[PDB]
């Protein structure tokens, strides 16, 4: 049974301009000290259609992990709009926070992200080519989806 | 542009149809055949082969 | 005149089931496109759980898939919750 | 009524899918019941996420994108 349990994720600076960084405050419990690193990563799903348009915004390492309750702040640069299909640029998608030990993902937190124009005319008539300077990214941080996977510690 | 799940006339969906609503014995195990559990050795040996299959996949 | 014998036509899953599940999930309206999409997800879900359970059965040296063989495969799937524990 | 997927079509479905992996399989009736309970739960789960995803694009009609997205929030690759 697992050595790490996420207590919380705080979505910070939300909503925000599409280009502003993602800011997360992650709190977790460690029941048994980890000698090696935990790898946390933030994933923007670019297109619902394919797993191929997913962007890894950043990745950080944490460790050794002593036992107890801990926090770190995970910030990452907003996704690169050149890689997002125009159809999917506006409207809903998903961002994911994930954690890995000895190569196996043991947890995946996910949030629905809405990319929306704050400009009433644009909302009415969006340009074929989406303008990302006009898009606000609202993360729904009231409905995280926490998904756990059994992994081998040691 | 789509379908309303409600649904005046949705009652059509909750109909009981016993022929479709129960299992048939064909392909099932009754009443005595090998149910023997997975032990320990075989369990880890199987979990082994799978962790490798999803590696190569 | 000219009577015809009925062949047995159960194959996969029809629309009423999809609506029943969608309704269980609070969905009040669906695209017609939802039906195909949903069968696909079910097939894919079942495929992965069945393949894992078959492999548990192959190792037990028997031709019957037991209930524990399924339970075990299901643990390989991962568990979604709507909040954080703690 | 609590009907979701009817027992027989589901059994037939499982049997067919299982046929690709191994030949001449039988199941315990409990095993089918479990796959059934599992499938039904997994799907109502996505549907729940589906309505939620659809409510935040501000639509009343769910679409295959919403389903696509819902499997991603759980990380089906």
């Amino acid at each position: 049974m697992a050595k790490v349990s996420v207590l919380n994720v705080a979505v910070l600076e939300n909503p925000s301009p599409f280009h502003s960084p993602f800011r997360f405050e992650i709190s977790f419990e460690c029941s048994e000290a980890l000698a090696d690193d935990l790898e946390w990563k933030i994933i923007y799903v670019g297109s619902a259609e394919s797993e191929e348009f997913d962007q890894i915004l950043d990745s950080v390492l944490v460790g050794p992990v002593p036992a107890g309750r801990h926090m770190f702040v995970f910030q990452a640069d907003a996704p690169n709009p050149s890689l997002i299909p125009e159809t999917d640029a506006v409207g809903v998608t998903v961002v994911l926070i994930t954690c890995t030990y000895h190569g196996q993902e043991f947890i995946r937190v996910g949030y629905y992200v809405n990319n929306e124009y704050l400009n009433p005319e644009l909302r009415e008539n969006p340009p074929m080519k989406p303008d990302f300077s006009q898009l606000q990214r609202n993360i729904l941080a009231s409905n995280p989806r926490v998904t756990r996977f059994h992994i081998n510690w040691d | 542009d789509g379908e309303e799940l409600i649904g005046d006339g949705m009652e059509r969906d909750y109909r009981a149809i016993p022929e479709l609503d129960a299992y048939e014995a064909e392909g099932l195990a009754l009443d005595d055949e090998d149910v023997e559990e997975l032990t320990a050795s075989q369990r880890e040996a199987a979990e082994r082969a799978m962790r490798q299959r999803d590696r190569e996949a | 005149r000219h009577r015809k014998v009925l062949r047995d036509n159960i194959q996969g899953i029809t629309k009423p089931a999809i609506r029943r599940l969608a309704r269980r999930g609070g969905v009040k309206r669906i695209s017609g496109l939802i039906y195909e999409e949903t069968r696909g997800v079910l097939k894919v879900f079942l495929e992965n759980v069945i393949r894992d359970a078959v492999t548990y059965t192959e190792h037990a040296k028997r031709k019957t898939v037991t209930a524990m063989d399924v339970v075990y495969a299901l643990k390989r799937q991962g568990r979604t919750l709507y909040g954080f524990g703690g | 009524t609590e009907l979701l997927i009817r027992k027989l079509p589901f059994q037939r479905l499982v049997r067919e899918i299982a046929q690709d992996f191994k030949t001449d399989l039988r199941f315990q009736s409990s095993a089918v019941m479990a796959l059934q309970e599992a499938s039904e739960a997994y799907l109502v789960g996505l549907f729940e996420d589906t309505n939620l995803c659809a409510i935040h694009a501000k639509r009343v009609t769910i679409m295959p994108k919403d389903i696509q997205l819902a499997r991603r929030i759980r990380g089906e690759r």
